[PDB]
């Protein structure tokens, strides 16, 4: 729990090795039928980031390269993104308040490489400035493709921010540099600012469930979930509000939106539960509700806050938005030309990622500039200075606008 | 990038 | 596992009109009886105990018709879940109720409220809750839908519909309409997969009926991007796959425009679908109950019969009515109440609530509603209706098509009544002067400007020695079209100028490498050499570079001692030498 680096994966890499090469092994995952692998996830770790008075950062045993008695203090984090190039949209809703970014370059594909800056196109508006340049072909064809692939690779970092950190030529099933990876992980990447004392708050993403058959009714059972901070450290055993929290249907007034808060007990933190949620990664957070409510699949898209709080939650939604002027990166020579991006229509589904959390977006109202909507669902207030428009173009998802409250 | 030319001379020598 | 049903109103990709003012889409009595019931009455022909009927359309209305049956009362297997009009719009938000009020465990009917059948449904219900079992529910759903010919008058274009199926194991490839579509193709990618064959069939017509366990309640809140059924079952059929069923006889079809009105209101009483018929009196309605006899007629108590009129098929009358002599009656339904006078011949007439029709007048094809005092020689042709209350007088005659009513817009008719009438930096530089005029009228920002063209340079990693030339090279044409000819000085600059502030850090966000000032400025050089009467210009363009974040005075000097022919001329140009010294007695 310290980083939410990101990474951008198209095709064809070999993703379980440089992944567990990163986090170690995968976890304990279930309950298929998930959602559907274009939409909102994060990712996870079973590793920490550390050293040994050494370059190489190993895996917990304390000595196989050598000793350096490692500081368990803290837990490497990771944020997903599987090997294929249709990664982009729901990465660049995950680009905005992540920590770093991973960037993968195959050699196995095209080598006057299409897809990278098709992937990384919000290098201006939203944050994307560390990166890695990343090398993966050793395996096929040697030195002649690699040494003109590093002069195509440099014909990349010149005013496309692409410059991060230089070449490391691999193959992830050696393993091979994750001593100099490490090294660069762990210095040539900072770590940014937070806030520390401020009252914390969260959106739910990712929900669960914990009471499978067989077992007593007088078991302690709850509402257990997924999520990550973006203010305060969240402590064990308070009024943890949620604020209108189910759908208030047949809902006539103001006043009647319904007090309702828990506790608290598991947060999961790889081999124990810090009481004081660790951010920087995904917060294993469960509720001490009992209900069908939360520990159902019913509830993502909720807030985390307490007794008065501050934002008041209605239908009343108008915003200031803008587009793109293309689709984005892809630009194919072989009739790929007229992938046209449509100005916003009236009633069109779209997806608000208002802050972190997918609800579907509907519209009321088109001028050119600002647009009156109303959405499928109550939906919180966080922040105005991005509403990731996205807009169905294909099979797919792909973002077309930025937003803005009015 | 002098990490490419140690890569190129000791790891292509040793490992793939 | 009890088994409930969720039943809609109406998806309100709307094709009735303007019949849906005041009595709904869904109050639309086929034989005297309103359509909920039948639709109802399927619902209870197969066992349903308890389904939810959602209504969004005047309260009063349906809510006074829903207090007046004998299932208002659960005394029989059915009590009617009925909820009022609060943002409900079509099938979305129902599903999204669905799943939020939460009311489904698995494996309910979905229908609309305009559907009249005669499936028994619960055989494939069966045969999909083995598929369930059996095979890790990674079948979603069965559809039953009928087999049929090429040619029927339910298979209308407007929902034809052929499939591509295995016939083993009947799972799904395409669900591919046929509204205009004559050519016909299927993507090859889907057969290597299965060696042994796979069908294809056009004997369909969908009976919109299909099972529904509430996986599809998650495959339908999550994926916003389907709101119908049908973009909703090929987003299915593109990624679970869903299977399929042919029933052999008994049928049913939804009555979505009132071509299947017809179709529906003439196969009731060819009676396909018995035991609908309507001689059961499904309501407690004495006022309905009407007794059959020879060649599908169905007289009505105190029916009154005119003298001489004959009767061959499918026809009806109500309670109190009194019909006159000489009716040549046939494929037709009539209405309570009618005081439809002498010598009125009728064809498939659908004739409605308190109608008193005049003497001597034809009426064909038609279908009209309450109140209406119809009068003389009012000749009809296909497809014609009148509508709840208008009076037609003294032949007001009407072509094939009729939207008329009593309600200005919609009708043909206001207020009263009817009574008077190398190659890849080609192609390069072709999306970049695209891209950019699209931001000069907007009023918008510019950095977004540059990271469109960044990421259009990247698509083929095109260097920088072509691209930089590129886009230089448009945004100093800018000037053709929207300023004028020739080269002026005082309002080519003055409309220069904003574009001159908008984008005035863009490129200087893009350069920094003198050199590349070096070659830059030789490529556009070389540009006014080849095109010095286009090089009048440089006159008022200078005097932005300084003072706007472009250039400096320097760099050219610098550049002035090279050897690149007409560059003699150019660099001995008056006012740009005038511009330099006058820097240098300016600022420098």
């Amino acid at each position: 729990a310290t980083i939410n680096i990101g990474t951008i994966g198209h095709v064809a890499h070999g993703k379980s090795t440089v992944v567990k090469a990163i986090s170690g092994v995968h976890t304990v995952r279930f309950k298929n039928e998930l959602e559907r692998n274009i939409t909102i996830k994060l990712g996870y770790a079973n590793a920490k980031i550390y050293k040994l008075d050494d370059p190489s950062c190993p895996r917990p045993e304390c000595y196989r390269g050598t000793k350096g008695n490692f500081k368990l203090v803290r837990h490497v984090s990771f944020v997903d993104c599987p090997g294929h190039d249709i990664l982009m949209a729901t990465m660049l809703n995950g680009a905005a308040v992540m920590d770093a970014a991973l960037l993968l370059i195959a050699g196995n594909e095209s080598c006057p490489q299409p897809q990278t800056s098709e992937h990384l196109a919000a290098i201006e508006i939203m944050k994307l400035k560390h990166i890695l340049i990343l090398q993966n072909k050793i395996d096929l064809v040697k030195e002649s493709q690699a040494k003109e692939q590093y002069e195509q690779i440099l014909a990349f970092v010149q005013g496309t921010v692409a410059e991060g950190a230089p070449i490391i030529p691999i193959s992830a099933q050696l393993k091979y540099n994750i001593e100099v990876v490490c090294e660069y992980i762990v210095k040539k990447i900072p770590v940014p600012p937070r806030d520390f004392t401020s009252e914390p708050r969260l959106i739910v993403i990712r929900s669960f469930d914990v009471n499978k058959p067989g077992c007593e009714v007088d078991d302690l059972k709850g509402g257990v979930a997924g999520g990550s901070i973006l203010k305060g450290v969240l402590k064990v055993g308070q009024e943890i509000e949620v604020r209108p929290g189910i759908v208030s249907k047949d809902s006539e007034g103001k006043l009647m939106c319904k007090p309702i808060f828990s506790k608290i007990v598991s947060l999961f933190a790889e081999h124990n539960d810090l009481q004081y949620a660790a951010p920087g990664g995904l917060i294993g957070v469960g509720t001490k509700i009992d209900p069908t409510l939360c520990r159902a699949d019913r509830m993502v898209g909720q807030v985390l806050g307490a007794v008065g709080a501050l934002p008041e939650i209605f239908t009343e939604l108008e915003i200031s938005y803008f587009l793109l002027r293309r689709l984005l990166g892809v630009r194919t020579e072989g009739d790929k030309k007229a992938a046209k991006v449509q100005k916003l229509s009236k009633n069109e589904v779209l997806m608000v990622n208002i802050g972190s959390l997918s609800t579907g977006g509907r519209v009321s109202a088109v001028k050119a500039d600002l647009g009156k909507i109303v959405l499928t669902n109550p939906v919180c207030t966080e922040v105005g200075e991005k509403i990731a428009l996205s807009r169905r173009v294909e099979k797919h998802w792909r973002l077309i606008g930025w937003g803005q409250i009015r | 990038d002098y990490t490419y030319e140690e890569l190129l001379n000791r790891v292509f020598n040793i490992m793939r | 596992p009890p088994l409930q049903a969720v039943l809609v109103a109406d998806s309100f990709d709307r094709r009735f009109f303007p019949i849906s003012k005041d009595q709904p889409r869904v109050l639309l009595p086929l034989a005297n009886v309103a359509l909920i019931d039948y639709t109802l009455e399927f619902l209870t022909a197969t066992g349903v105990q308890e389904t939810f009927v959602f209504c969004c359309w005047k309260a009063a209305q349906i809510k006074e018709h829903l207090l007046k049956s004998k299932w208002c009362r659960p005394t029989s297997l059915n009590v009617v879940r009925i909820i009022t009009s609060e943002l409900y719009r079509s099938l979305g938000d129902v599903l999204r109720d669905v799943d939020a009020k939460a009311l489904v465990r698995s494996d309910f009917l979905l229908v609309y409220g305009d559907v009249i059948s005669n499936i028994n449904i619960t055989r494939a219900l069966e045969e999909h809750r083995l598929r369930r079992k059996l095979e890790k529910n990674v079948s979603v759903m069965t559809m039953i839908f009928k087999e049929s010919s090429p040619s029927h008058p339910t298979r209308c274009h407007e929902d034809n519909v052929v499939v591509a199926v295995d016939s083993t194991t009947n799972r799904v490839l395409h669900f591919q309409k046929t509204q205009g579509l004559r050519r016909f193709a299927f993507p090859l990618s889907l057969f290597q997969g299965s060696s042994d064959g796979v069908e294809v069939r056009y004997d369909l017509l969908d009976c919109h009926i299909s099972i529904c366990s509430p996986q599809v309640a998650q495959l339908f809140t999550d994926n916003f991007d389907y709101q119908t059924r049908d973009d909703f079952v090929r987003g299915l059929l593109v990624n679970n796959q869903i299977h399929m069923h042919v029933t052999a006889k008994e049928y049913g079809a939804r009555v979505s425009n009132l071509h299947m009105y017809s179709a529906v209101c003439a196969d009731v009483i060819r009676r396909w679908v018995y035991p609908l018929t309507p001689e059961a009196n499904f309501t407690d309605s004495t006022t309905q109950s009407c007794t059959h006899s020879r060649h599908n007629i169905y007289r009505g108590p105190e029916v009154s019969l005119g003298h001489g009129s004959i009767l061959e098929e499918n026809v009806l009358l109500g309670s109190g009515t009194v019909i006159g002599s000489n009716c040549f009656i046939t494929n037709s339904v009539i209405g309570p109440g009618c005081h439809i006078g002498d010598n009125v011949v009728l064809d498939q007439t659908y004739l409605w609530q308190g109608v008193r029709v005049a003497a001597g007048a034809q009426i064909h094809q038609s279908l009209l509603c309450d109140n209406a005092e119809v009068k003389e020689r009012v000749t009809l042709k296909p497809r014609s209706v009148l509508t709840s209350q208008v009076v037609v007088g003294p032949n007001i005659t009407l072509p094939e098509g009729s939207v008329i009513s009593l309600h200005p817009p919609d009708a043909e008719e206001d207020e009263d009544d009817g009574e008077f009438s190398m190659d890849d930096i080609k192609v390069f530089q072709n999306e970049v002067l695209g891209t950019l005029q699209r931001g000069k009228e907007e009023n918008i920002s510019c950095d977004n400007l540059v990271l469109e063209i960044n990421s259009l340079k990247y698509a083929y990693n095109i260097s920088l020695k072509e691209v930089m030339q590129v886009l230089s090279h448009v945004v100093l044409e800018f000037p053709l079209q929207q300023m004028d000819s020739p080269l002026d000085s005082s309002r080519y600059c003055a409309l220069l100028l904003p574009l001159l502030k908008a984008w005035s850090p863009v490129f200087r966000n893009y350069i920094k490498r003198a050199a590349d000032h070096l070659e830059a400025l030789a490529a556009i050089e070389d540009f006014f050499l080849e095109h010095e009467a286009l090089g009048i210009s440089m006159a008022k363009v200078l005097m932005a570079f300084y003072q706007l974040e472009i250039l400096a005075e320097e760099t050219i000097l610098s550049w002035f001692s090279q050897r690149d022919d007409k560059g003699q001329q150019l660099r001995k140009n008056q006012q740009l030498q005038r511009f330099i010294q006058w820097l240098k007695e300016a600022e420098e």
